[PDB]
């Protein structure tokens, strides 16, 4: 009736919900989803677990590659894009200076073929040298800027085991704010464990969330950029539905267990 | 705490209970330190390559200057 | 000479060409860098969806009458191979199964309780390591005389344990923490 | 027990308005303050100068 | 996880690009003659 | 139970070691060699 697993209030001393509908007379047996806690089996009696679980996280699908033609502009700037065109056009015409109204146009075709890159007038001569020392710290700036946007592609790690939440803290992450789940982690005095309460303890904002549902849609919405912990069975469930956009990573956190009460 | 007050040495002496207990230096960590806050380019670096090379177009464009004259 | 029509031809594909050069100038210096890894072995459907690697069980024991019993889809491929693998893909003990995935380079996968497989992951020379979740779900337990006085005693005494950590800390102390990898 | 007002020794907890008493505030200095109250084990209140 | 073929497509087609506009320069040139 | 476990598949990790003329072929990704040797032609098509 009251849609509640099994609590027992310490005020009335009462029993709520399925549990509870074993106790006080109601209920022949429990099949359900139920949990074999120590609290519970001192007043009513577990079968052996039909479903071995445990916590895990759920981080959102990685996005299959990649981005567009946008990447290409990205390394070497658009405002240095611009620049190295209007010098471009500014050497070609200190170029054309060197060498009636047709004999400036075949030159300036010339000085365009000596512009698009690959005698001994010491004018034009140091223009060509200074251009090209030019032209080398671009090309080997585009090189080594280009290379550290593909070196950090590489170490971008996907995010596996639980002690990986721990150690970083770009990818924001939090449970249910009432649960066995949450209760874990603030009671919990693995080395691991410790330092993840510490970090949601005292996160602002929420890392927390209402219903079970608002840490799904939290996932999905945040491209990657946080994940929800809770019980594994509900978990594998969620990655198997519409639109297919998140995923269990990694181990689980602790051995629970379901069985007939 | 006041002079000759009661809590005197009772309080000093809890203190250095504190210190060597590393609760001291647990809540300095956490209040400093564990609830506490704490890809791209540029075109400032590039700039510096730019006013060489114009500078070598001015140049250029002064023995482009002499060399005419001379002729 | 100045021939504007191809001028730009030899200009533009010059671009073209500095670009990718230095594409792959750039991305190589990654590869050197980080120089990841990757292991082939996921799952047990990873094991039925190909040959060149081989695997097996023990020959006598519990992993081995599971693939045998087993009716599930993809494990019933499993067992199939295994019955008439030539040469004979079951192993004598865990050490010989150990040893001949240590000894094969990697073309030999081994199927065991998963307890002693994190074990021998922390044991020398770290050569070797569990992959992909666990084939089926099974417990160990504490064994006490039918109608025994200690029966009710210690599995309530059990989930006191590992609610309260005790269990996760202990496991953490013989395999990983005193472990030698 | 008297007390400054200072970050991060003696703050005003955010919800202040609605507690009363030693729970208004918190911070080093406030932590440090049970602390020193169990060690020797007297009950206090917070004021600040 | 390797190289992108996106960012390095970008500059196939300025020079495709490039490419039939001195297929265009090119036929104007004959032209004149 | 105290506790969880089921079967299984154990691996050998790979080194580094990975010799071979692939490598190579890996970064400059193989279509990307096509249309380097189609938009090539492509130039020599347009030159000639
Ligand atoms: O016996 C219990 N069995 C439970 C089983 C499940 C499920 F996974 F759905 F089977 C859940 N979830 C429902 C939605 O939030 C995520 C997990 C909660 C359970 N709770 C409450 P809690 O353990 O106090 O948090 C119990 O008490
Ligand atoms: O009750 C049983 N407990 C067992 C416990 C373990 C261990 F993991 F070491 F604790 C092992 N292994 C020993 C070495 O190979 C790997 C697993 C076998 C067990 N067997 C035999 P099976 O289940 O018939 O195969 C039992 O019967």
């Amino acid at each position: 009736g009251d849609g509640k697993y099994g609590a027992r209030d310490a005020d009335t001393k009462i029993w709520n919900g399925m549990v509870g509908e074993l106790v006080y007379g109601k209920a022949d047996i429990a099949i359900a989803p139920l949990t074999i806690t120590l609290v519970r089996e001192e007043v009513i009696d577990f079968s052996k677990p039909f479903m071995s679980l445990g916590i895990s996280i759920m981080i959102k699908k990685p996005q299959k590659s990649k981005p567009g033609v946008f990447s290409f502009l990205d390394p070497l700037a658009y405002e240095i894009w611009m620049c190295i065109v209007f010098a471009y056009i500014g050497v070609s015409v200190v170029l054309f200076l060197v060498s009636t109204n047709e004999f400036g146009i075949f030159n300036s075709l010339w000085f365009s073929l000596g512009a698009f890159m690959q005698p001994r007038s010491l004018s034009g001569r140091i223009v060509g040298g200074v251009w090209w020392f030019f032209t080398l710290i671009i090309i080997s700036s585009y090189t080594a800027n280009l290379a550290a946007f593909l070196t950090v592609e590489r170490m971008v790690s996907p995010i596996e085991s639980a002690e990986d939440l721990s150690k970083q803290t770009e990818i924001a992450y939090g449970t249910l704010d009432s649960g066995s789940t949450k209760e874990f982690f603030r009671r919990s005095k693995i080395a691991v464990f410790d330092k993840m309460w510490t970090y949601m303890r005292s996160a602002e904002p929420s890392v927390f969330v209402r219903t079970t549902a608002e840490g799904v849609a939290r996932v999905r919405k945040s491209k990657g950029k946080y994940a929800y912990l809770l019980e594994s069975t509900m978990n594998e469930y969620i990655e198997q539905r519409k639109p297919c956009d998140t995923m269990k990573v990694g181990g689980n956190l602790d051995s629970k267990g379901y069985g007939i009460a | 705490t006041p002079k000759g007050s009661s809590l005197g040495t009772p309080v000093n002496l809890a203190v250095l209970k504190l210190s060597e207990q590393g609760v001291l230096d647990k809540l300095k960590n956490k209040w400093w330190y564990d609830k506490g806050e704490c890809s791209a380019l540029s075109l400032s670096n590039v700039a510096g390559v730019f006013y060489i090379l114009v500078g070598g177009l001015g140049l250029a464009m002064l023995v482009a200057l002499i060399e005419f004259c001379y002729k | 000479p100045r021939s504007l029509s191809g001028r730009i031809v030899g200009g533009v594909w010059w671009f073209f060409t500095l670009i990718i050069i230095s594409s792959y100038t750039a991305n190589l210096a990654a590869f050197l860098t980080v120089e990841r890894m990757v292991s082939p072995i996921e799952s047990a459907e990873d094991l039925s969806k190909q040959t060149e690697i081989a695997y097996g069980t023990l020959d006598s024991g519990s992993t081995k009458e599971f693939f045998r019993r087993s009716k599930i889809a993809v494990f019933d491929k499993m067992w199939t191979y295994m019955r008439s693998a030539e040469p004979s893909v079951f192993v004598r003990t865990t050490a010989e199964g150990v040893a001949r995935v240590r000894k094969s380079k990697g073309k030999y996968a081994y199927l065991l309780e998963s307890t002693m497989n994190e074990y021998i992951e922390q044991r020398k020379p770290c050569d070797t390591m569990k992959v992909g979740g666990n084939l089926d779900s099974k417990g160990y337990g504490i064994a006490t005389p039918k109608g025994s006085s200690l029966g009710t005693p210690v599995n309530l005494a059990v989930l006191k344990l590992s609610e309260q950590g005790v269990l996760d800390k202990l496991k953490n102390k013989w395999w990983y923490d005193k472990g030698e990898c | 027990v008297t007390t400054i007002l200072e970050s991060p020794y003696v703050m005003m907890k955010k919800n202040h308005e609605m507690l009363e008493g030693n729970e208004r505030y918190e911070g080093y200095c406030v932590d440090l303050a049970a602390e020193i109250a169990k060690h020797c084990g007297f009950k206090y209140k917070l004021t600040i100068v």
